Order: structure tokens, then sequence, then C-alpha cells
């Protein structure tokens, strides 16, 4: 088995599954990007503002800060093979977030909201 | 001191 319904066929040409994942992946990011999640995903559309946030230690913490806009841009670039390229970077921005931030933080506050929506969204992602 | 804990963002 090796994970239930994890894989079954390599993609023909490019997708049938994969770039289909990205149409989803995107609507997903674009959803965290939604005015709905723009209450808290907005600091994720764009990069951790090391100035605005008064970080300084940022570049010590952060090795790969992801931003909903690149990951999206890469969607919009089809640079992402699939939604797991996609969420790899969602997990990246989420990661670098709690990486830097304690869970009593605002960024994490925001982070975990996206964590909820993105992961829920991502649960609706294929793999076939 | 693992991370500064941003002190970033206030949603607004």
């Amino acid at each position: 088995k090796d994970v239930p319904d994890s894989q079954q066929h390599p993609a023909p040409e490019k997708s049938s599954k994969v770039s289909e994942q990205l149409k989803c992946c995107s609507g997903i990011l674009k959803e965290m990007f939604a005015k709905k999640h723009a209450a808290y995903a907005w600091p994720f559309y764009k990069p951790v503002d090391v100035e605005a946030l008064g970080l300084h230690d940022y570049c010590d913490i952060i090795k790969h800060p992801m931003d909903m806009s690149t990951i999206k841009s890469k969607l919009e670039a089809r640079e992402y093979r699939d939604a797991q390229e996609f969420g790899a970077d969602v997990r990246l921005m989420f990661s670098n977030c709690y990486k830097y931030n304690p869970p009593d933080h605002e960024v994490v506050a925001m982070a975990r909201k996206l964590q909820d929506v993105f992961e829920m969204r991502f649960a609706k992602m294929p793999d076939e | 001191s693992p991370a500064q804990g941003k002190r970033g963002k206030k949603s607004a």
C-alpha cells in the first residue's frame, strides 16, 4: 500500500492530475489571498517585513521565508508542478513563520489561520 | 534566544 491512495500512475505529458492540482493549489493560495483571509494572510502574500515588523534577527531565523505571492506567482508561472510544489511553499511560509515566531504571536496567529484554511484546501487536492 | 518572535504584524 504505502499510504492509502497515494500514487497509482505517472502523469501523461504533464498533468491530467498535476497542473489540475495547481488550478486548485492556486485557488487555495488565492483563497488565503482572499479578502476573507486577508485579515491574516496578507503578511503572507508578501514577505515577512523585517522592517515593519522590526525583526532584525529575521535573517538569523529565516533561511527561506516564503510568501503567498511567490508561491502564487510560481503557480502563475506553472513553476509549480503541482499543488504540492504549491503547498511546499505554503508550508515554507508557514514554517519560517512559527520558526521565527512563538505561538503566542500575531504572525503565528495569522499563520495558523492559513494553516487551517490552506490545509483544509489542500485536503481537497488530488494525487492520482 | 532561538528567534526574536517577530514582534511583527497587528493584522491592521
